[PDB]
């Protein structure tokens, strides 16, 4: 069911929501553009103003255990978390948990490459241990896959 | 104070240890990755710092995604530089080589950054990873990061 939504992480990824800056180095426009392709209503903005956004429209879930099973069910599922400077979202897709606690995710980042993940880590291994432990995961309450 | 990049390499024989070093430091993380046997970051604690000068090691307990190769050694051995991240924020971080305390940090997030001879350099507008794709570009101290 989750075909849908991988689709449009990996259109998604190569493309540059804003500007002259391309998805892979933010993760707010890899977002965007993700909810683009699969015609998802999402808050503008950089990445903090996203999580007040989702704070305040989207079903938050209770779990990242819960987040993959949302995501399996074809639902957009974001994790996101606020920082002080530059806060960091991230689509979580399904499959396995890392450390049994942290589902694998699709996300660009300013931080670098090391914070680039093309479905290959968890936001386990994007947030550190600190962060990793308070990652809100929202969801989309209408299933993107058909 | 000049810090050297310290390249990170797999160790034979210890399965899965990545680490590197020169006269007067060794520096070890582990790596957790399941999928991946040649991982460009560490996120799992602890870091093992040797100290090659009094024949002494420590661990580093806490930390933020360590970065394969952002490790940097200075001089004179004291100091180990390393750069840290978590989802869009980074930072810089020193460490005392002796004791694994932090000594300073810098919080360098949205920025590409760049260390050699000369010192630091932060950037930003940029098209690209390395600082020299940035618009602004600024030439930080690294003294505060290693003292005497």
């Amino acid at each position: 069911l989750d075909q849908c939504i991988v689709n449009a992480c990996k259109n998604s990824w190569d493309k540059s929501y804003l500007a002259g800056t391309p998805n892979k180095d933010n993760c707010s426009g890899f977002v965007q553009s993700v909810a683009a392709e699969l015609g998802v209503p999402m808050p503008r903005g950089n990445a903090n103003a996203m999580v007040d956004g989702l704070e305040q429209s989207w079903t938050k879930l209770a779990s990242g255990a819960e987040a993959a099973q949302k995501a399996a069910q074809g639902f957009l599922v974001i994790a996101g978390l606020k920082g002080r400077t530059y806060g960091h979202v991230a689509v979580v897709i399904s499959g396995p948990l890392y450390r049994q606690k942290y589902p694998m995710c699709w996300c660009g980042s300013i931080a670098g490459a090391v914070g680039q993940s093309q479905g290959l880590k968890s936001v386990g291994q994007v947030w550190n241990r600190t962060d990793r432990d308070r990652l809100n995961y929202y969801v989309y309450s209408l299933a993107s896959c058909s | 104070c000049t810090f050297t990049q310290l390249e990170i390499v797999p160790q034979f024989g210890s399965p899965n240890m990545f680490g590197g070093e020169d006269e007067h430091v060794r520096v070890m993380f582990s790596n957790e990755d399941p999928n991946d046997d040649n991982p460009d970051a560490f996120p799992e604690p602890p870091v093992y710092l040797a100290d090659r000068d009094s024949g002494n090691d420590c661990r580093i307990e806490d930390g933020g995604i360590w970065s394969r190769g952002g490790v940097f050694l200075s001089q004179d051995g004291r100091r180990v530089l390393m750069h840290e991240f978590s989802g869009s924020s980074a930072e810089l971080v020193s460490y005392d080589s002796a004791t694994c305390k932090v000594v300073h940090r810098e919080d360098i997030s949205g920025q590409r950054w760049a260390v050699d001879k000369d010192g630091l350099r932060l950037g930003q507008k940029c098209s690209g990873e390395s600082v020299d794709s940035c618009a602004k570009i600024v030439k930080r101290s690294l003294a505060p990061f290693c003292q005497t």
